[PDB]
């Protein structure tokens, strides 16, 4: 929906709406997804961890 | 790059006045056979016997990316710490709303590299239009004196080559 | 605080180390004034230093909150060790990688 990677594994508020399932092939995010990070600061190896997490 | 401006970000006259702003050259970096040092940054130095805790922030107005380019040096001696910086345990911050780093001098004899048992690490980053860089610092920060207003362009790439322009 | 992987398959740990804007905001949260982090297993070891200062106010805050993540093995141990300034797991993920796929970026309805 509207939230990213990022936000989706930390629990961000805004994306606890989400539901997830036991398995996915592949992830959708919109362009205007940006709930993410609401406490600035870095995500190490983010991209990494997306692509782990992809399917 | 598709502008390209170089600006006084910290200029050398005022933004300083508990700081030594002249000393910081080196025969490392003759100019003219004078000691010397790079345009572009400013080798801090104590004044006097005293350097302060320092703070200096720059907000981007420039609507446009600025490259901003900082040093870190690391003497060869806790000798050399205290005649450049006197405080013996100092400490280097930038952070702005994308970067975050704490830097901790590493102090100890290098082999000779054109005359120097030190080291000087050389840092940049990208402040977006309208953020904030910060530098806090106790000692050993080669400081910033112009940065650079850019808009990139594509992507090319960099020839070596002795061919004639 | 330990946790051992009894799962039978990797774990996701995610933790976050706090950087606050001042000392007093260092005080004011762990009482600490000089604090470590520390995140071991079998596999990742890392000590973290806060590093204290002011950062341009991005979404109102000064301090900043960086997040690391890693991957226990099944029957590894994960270990925390904090005297202030960690952002401690809750929840963690069992989960099994199949290959590699990657993600869409679009507004093209499901």
């Amino acid at each position: 929906g509207k939230c990213n990677i990022a936000g989706w594994i930390l629990g961000n508020p805004e994306c606890e709406s989400l539901s997830t399932a036991s398995s996915w092939s592949y992830i959708v995010e919109t362009p205007s997804s940006d709930n993410g990070t609401c406490y600035p600061g870095d995500f190490i190896d983010y991209e990494e961890l997306r692509e782990q997490l992809s399917s | 790059v598709s502008s390209f401006e170089r600006f006084e970000i910290f200029p050398k006259t005022s933004s300083w006045p508990n700081h030594d702003s002249n000393k910081g050259v080196t025969a490392a970096c003759p100019h003219a056979g004078a000691k010397s040092f790079y345009k572009n940054l400013i080798w801090l130095v104590k004044k006097g016997n005293s350097y302060p805790k320092l703070s200096k922030s720059y907000i981007n107005d420039k609507g446009k990316e600025v490259l901003v380019l900082w040093g870190i040096h690391h003497p060869s001696t806790s000798a050399d710490q205290q005649s450049l910086y006197q405080n013996a345990d100092t400490y280097v911050f930038v952070g702005s709303s994308r970067y975050s780093k704490k830097f901790k001098p590493e102090i100890a004899i290098r082999p000779k590299v054109r005359d120097q048992e030190g080291r000087m690490n050389y840092y940049w980053t990208l402040v977006e239009p309208g953020d904030k860089i910060t530098f806090e610092a106790t000692g050993n920060l080669v400081v910033p004196r112009y940065a650079f207003a850019m808009e990139r362009n594509a992507g090319s790439g960099i020839i070596i080559s002795d061919t004639p322009v």
